[PDB]
């Protein structure tokens, strides 16, 4: 993306357009939760 | 051990004042990631001990 | 005026250690209690900083390099660091930066200039007034294109750094007393401004007080070391400064 | 509705089970903007940009720099007489509410067929051999047919541009150089020779040339931002700054939501921002009177709803977790709460556990098993 | 015997306080659920622990 | 395919305001004559 | 991708649209050893 | 294509197929003889990449 703080996407980019940059932000962010909640549910299984 | 924190009273009084520029559990709970306290205290895993 | 001042033993180049040296803020940005790792030109630790004197008989004014970033400094008393010269291969075909801190005030100026070959500036050393006095420039000889101007009302340590158009000169102050070289203990250079000056530059200079020849100028030295791409790791303290710093090759 | 209907909605049931859910966080909403920027009432020389008696022969590309003004970018936007107005680091209808650190304008004039290669990491001769934003280029171009104003019968082939170079020039860079090119191997010393060159070649703009073989006069309109003291902004009006309320503030462009506070922060002469651990803005200083602000995000937190089950009751209770109990007032429909439903927070029987205010739930001496878990030693379970 | 306890809120993490932003992490569907659900199967875990 | 329902607007325009005529783009008549919805869903035909 | 022969990408194609085939093979690629990760640390659970 | 000893009139014009073979400006735009080489589509120093 152009910028990492969603806000300043927001107030640089137009209704049509910062979709396309946020779309991107909202993948990576949802890659990093999934990498942690898998890693979590991992370290789950040997702390039982 | 050394801990980050057991979730004790985060009443917005630290994370609200001079601290929340200076630590990292202010920047954890502030982006929507929240530890929350155990269902038994520690008094009371020393009771059943 | 503009005169050849060629009285001078001629010698061979000089280095001594860095230290920890020649950091400095990296953006505006405040912040305290925290490490912060950055991709940035600095001065290599403990690498050769070279090493130069003004004697009696021997007045060390070359005209070095000035590639990538410089850091500069000099021990000092009576203030015998007046100013700089940067500029490219300097004849008056491009533009070029004089910065001097006369008695009065700094000023700082933009133009193709045809400076002097062995510049300086001079002063009446306790001629009956009891004072001294600025009386002499011999700095230039043409100003025609200009394209900025300002002007305003012991150990000095600089970094100048000149990237997409901007000329940004940090600096510090510290009293001493150690007898002649770089200090252990450190500091950050704060932002001392930042000139918008858009021009390309090659090489530099450095401006000193001082029946053409036939002079004498207090004991002093300067030191100069090039800044390198490399990365940083640096921590602020409580009162939200730089207190450590190390480079991560 | 109500905290059971949004376990209802979490969990995709109309009956639950006895038990103790989490939902939706809530928040409290901002009650106002806030407006902050260095109070400046100077218009910027837009006039001076693009009513120029003459413009640049692009390889000497002019470079103009602005300073300490107000731009209303929309009036540029609304002058139609624009045949190109495309923008990069911003869409253009923006540029009224964003303030820059600087602002650059470069301008000349090319043949309208080339506007093309002005946009940024574009290749042909001219973002070739003579003019080129980076890959990185954060502000608009601007291109509009000049052939009435800057045509001559013959043409005026004072605009030139360069044919030749030993390598692609670095990204916002200019070239004087009047050397000869030397195309054919041979050191072509002098002004002149077989296969050697004149590094330089002009438009006959005759007014008769095709739409786009027309004179074309253009700029590139430019800036920085977010990182660095702003000095120039639209035209927008600055407003009360309060503290300890939750609002919905610019400062510079750097729009955001919170609580601003008093800061104790010493930031030195030069800087302007305080970033937290997470790269996330967390103190500025003030633009109109030189303090810092330190700037906390508004009250929120986790909502946990606590049933005995819907064939047991539909009566809840609530748990706001990490929240002390004199927050829970202050969690009033002033703003709208995101859990829209506020019924339990009338209070006379609020609890505060260390695991957060709990609301609607009796407190007791007399201990049992633990039926609900609440957390720490708290548990909750229906009784008469 | 266990790990912290933690909550993670896919919204606020991902989207905070940008309604629009909000209005597309929707259209990914019941992930922003599944998280949560997952999260909450392992702190449920430690008591039982 | 088959439309659910069909309308067929119709006006005239200067040529340089064709782009006002794309789905997401502003300018006079985008802004304050005829507005096309961020989602418009169909299609455009115009002519000297 | 048009091809996952990176000099193929960074030769035929341009610097701004060749970096939008190039997004698309650290983005696979990235999955791929996020993938690799994963089930290497699920095994490594097995084994221990 | 150069070399030969009688080319055609303008008004008779020939015009040569040229396949399936390597084609230098090495020699050919080297060959001082040639009062004009003028190249609209490409520069001369990228004809024979
Ligand atoms: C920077 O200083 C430059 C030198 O003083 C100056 O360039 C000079 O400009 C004049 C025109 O005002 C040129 O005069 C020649 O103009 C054409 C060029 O082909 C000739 O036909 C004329 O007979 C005449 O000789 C000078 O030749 C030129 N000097 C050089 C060395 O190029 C710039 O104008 C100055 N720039 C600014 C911004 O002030
Ligand atoms: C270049 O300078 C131009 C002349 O000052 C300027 O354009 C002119 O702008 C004024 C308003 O500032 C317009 O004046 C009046 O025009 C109509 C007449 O019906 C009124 O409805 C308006 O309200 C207004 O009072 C001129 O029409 C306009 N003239 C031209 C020739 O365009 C430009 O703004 C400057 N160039 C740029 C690109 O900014
Ligand atoms: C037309 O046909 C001509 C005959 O083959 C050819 O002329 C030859 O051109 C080459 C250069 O391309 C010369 O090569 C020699 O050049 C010097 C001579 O001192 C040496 O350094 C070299 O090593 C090499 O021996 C030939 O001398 C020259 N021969 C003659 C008779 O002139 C043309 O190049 C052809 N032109 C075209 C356009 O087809
Ligand atoms: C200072 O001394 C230098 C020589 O050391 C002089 O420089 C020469 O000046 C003439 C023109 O007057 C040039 O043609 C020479 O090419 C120069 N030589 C060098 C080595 O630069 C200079 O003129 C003297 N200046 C003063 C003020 O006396
Ligand atoms: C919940 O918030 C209130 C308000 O800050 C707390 O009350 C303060 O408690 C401290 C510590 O006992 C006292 O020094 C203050 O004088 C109290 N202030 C007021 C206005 O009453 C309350 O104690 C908080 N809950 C907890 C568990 O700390
Ligand atoms: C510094 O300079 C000396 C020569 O005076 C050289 O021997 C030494 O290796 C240099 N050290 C570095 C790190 O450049
Ligand atoms: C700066 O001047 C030098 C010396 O003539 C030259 O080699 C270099 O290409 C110039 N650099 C720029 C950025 O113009
Ligand atoms: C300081 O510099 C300016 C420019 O050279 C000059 O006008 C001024 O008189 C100088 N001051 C003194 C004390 O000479
Ligand atoms: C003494 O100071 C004055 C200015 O107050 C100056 O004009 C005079 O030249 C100085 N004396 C000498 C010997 O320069
Ligand atoms: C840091 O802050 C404390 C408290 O104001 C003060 O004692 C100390 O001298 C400060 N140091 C600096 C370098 O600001
Ligand atoms: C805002 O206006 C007031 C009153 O004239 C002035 O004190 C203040 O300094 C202005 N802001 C700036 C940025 O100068
Ligand atoms: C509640 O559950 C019990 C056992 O299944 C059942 O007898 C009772 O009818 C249920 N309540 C309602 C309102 O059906
Ligand atoms: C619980 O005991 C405390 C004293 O330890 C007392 O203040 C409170 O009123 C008691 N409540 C009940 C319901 O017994």
């Amino acid at each position: 993306a152009i910028s990492s703080v969603l806000n300043d996407i927001l107030s640089r980019l137009d209704k049509v357009e910062a979709e396309v940059q946020i779309d991107r932000l909202i993948t990576g962010r949802l890659q990093s939760l999934q990498t942690y909640v898998t890693q979590q549910l991992i370290r789950a299984a040997e702390i039982r | 051990v050394t801990l980050a924190d057991a979730g004790f009273i985060k009443q917005y009084g630290d994370c609200l004042g001079d601290i929340a520029a200076r630590d990292l559990i202010c920047a954890q709970k502030f982006n929507g990631l929240t530890v929350l306290p155990p269902l038994l205290t520690d008094e009371m895993i020393a009771q059943y001990t | 005026q503009c005169v050849n001042l060629t009285t001078r033993t001629q010698l061979p180049p000089a280095y001594t250690n860095s230290f920890t040296r020649g950091v400095y803020y990296p953006d505006k940005v405040f912040r305290s209690s925290v490490l912060h790792s950055t991709q940035d030109l600095f001065l290599p630790f403990f690498s050769n900083v070279t090493w130069f004197h003004a004697i009696h008989k021997r007045f060390d004014n070359p005209v070095l390099p000035f590639n990538d970033g410089v850091y500069f400094a000099s021990t000092e008393k009576s203030n015998i660091i007046r100013g700089w010269i940067f500029g490219t291969t300097l004849d008056s075909k491009t533009q070029s930066l004089l910065i001097v801190n006369n008695a009065t005030n700094v000023v700082i100026k933009v133009c193709e200039f045809q400076f002097c070959n062995d510049p300086f500036l001079g002063v009446y050393y306790h001629k009956n007034n009891k004072s001294w006095m600025k009386s002499e420039f011999r700095v230039y000889s043409s100003a025609n294109n200009c394209t900025f101007e300002y002007v305003s009302q012991n150990l000095r340590e600089f970094v100048f750094k000149n990237i997409d158009g901007y000329f940004k000169i940090y600096s510090k102050h510290t009293p001493i007393n150690l007898v002649r070289d770089l200090p252990h203990g450190f500091s950050a250079l704060e932002p001392l401004v930042d000139l918008p000056i858009g021009i390309n530059i090659t090489r530099f200079q450095t401006l000193l007080a001082l029946s053409s020849s036939g002079w004498t100028a207090g004991a002093a030295a300067y030191y100069v070391g090039y800044l390198q791409p490399r990365t940083f790791l640096l921590k602020y303290n409580e009162n939200g400064t730089i207190t450590d710093a190390v480079d991560c090759a | 509705l109500d905290p059971l209907s949004e376990t209802k909605c979490t969990l995709k049931s109309f009956t639950v089970e006895k038990g103790i859910y989490q939902t939706s966080n809530f928040r409290v909403q901002p009650t106002e903007s806030i407006v902050r920027f260095p109070n400046i009432t100077n218009l910027c020389p837009f006039g001076e940009v693009f009513n120029a008696t003459r413009f640049a022969s692009v390889y000497a590309w002019n470079r103009k720099r602005i300073s300490n003004c107000v731009a209303d970018y929309s009036v540029l936007y609304n002058s139609a007489s624009f045949s190109t107005f495309k923008c990069y680091g911003v869409s253009p209808t923006k540029l009224n509410d964003l303030c820059f650190t600087n602002v650059y304008a470069d301008s000349f004039v090319i043949r309208g067929d080339e506007v093309r290669q002005i946009a940024p990491g574009q290749t042909g001769k001219i973002a070739d051999y003579n003019y080129k934003l980076p890959d990185d280029f954060t502000g608009c171009v601007i291109a509009w047919n000049s052939n009435n104003l800057d045509s001559k019968v013959g043409g005026n082939y004072n605009y030139r541009y360069r044919l030749f170079r030993k390598s692609n020039l670095k990204p916002f860079e200019r070239d004087i150089s009047t050397e000869i090119y030397q195309a054919g191997s041979t050191p072509c010393n002098g002004v002149q020779g077989f296969n050697c060159y004149f590094p330089l070649q002009s438009y006959g703009f005759q007014p008769t040339n095709g739409v786009g073989y027309q004179p074309y006069r253009v700029v590139v309109l430019s800036f920085e931002l977010l990182h660095a003291p702003a000095t120039v902004c639209g035209p927008k009006k600055s407003t009360n700054l309060v503290k300890n309320k939750c609002v919905n503030f610019n400062f510079n462009g750097l729009t955001g939501t919170g609580v601003l506070t008093e800061s104790n922060k010493k930031f030195l002469p030069f800087q302007q921002f305080g970033r937290d651990i997470a790269d996330t803005t967390d103190a500025v200083r003030d633009p109109q009177t030189l303090e810092i602000l330190d700037i906390t995000p508004c009250s929120f937190g986790g909502v946990s709803v606590i049933t005995p089950g819907t064939n047991t009751s539909n009566q809840v209770a609530v748990l706001y977790q990490g929240v002390n109990c004199t927050e829970v007032p202050v969690a009033i429909h002033a703003d709208q709460l995101t859990p829209t439903w506020r019924v339990y927070s009338t209070g006379s029987n609020v609890f505060q556990t260390r695991a957060g205010c709990l609301i609607g739930a009796e407190h007791v001496n007399n201990s049992y098993e633990c039926d609900i878990p609440i957390g720490a030693g708290i548990c909750a379970s229906y009784q008469t | 015997v266990s790990m912290t306890k933690t909550s993670v809120d896919c919204t606020m993490y991902i989207c905070g306080d940008s309604t629009e932003c909000s209005n597309l992490l929707l259209q990914y569907g019941s992930f922003c659920t599944q998280l949560n659900r997952a999260l909450t199967g392992i702190a449920v875990e430690q008591d039982k622990n």
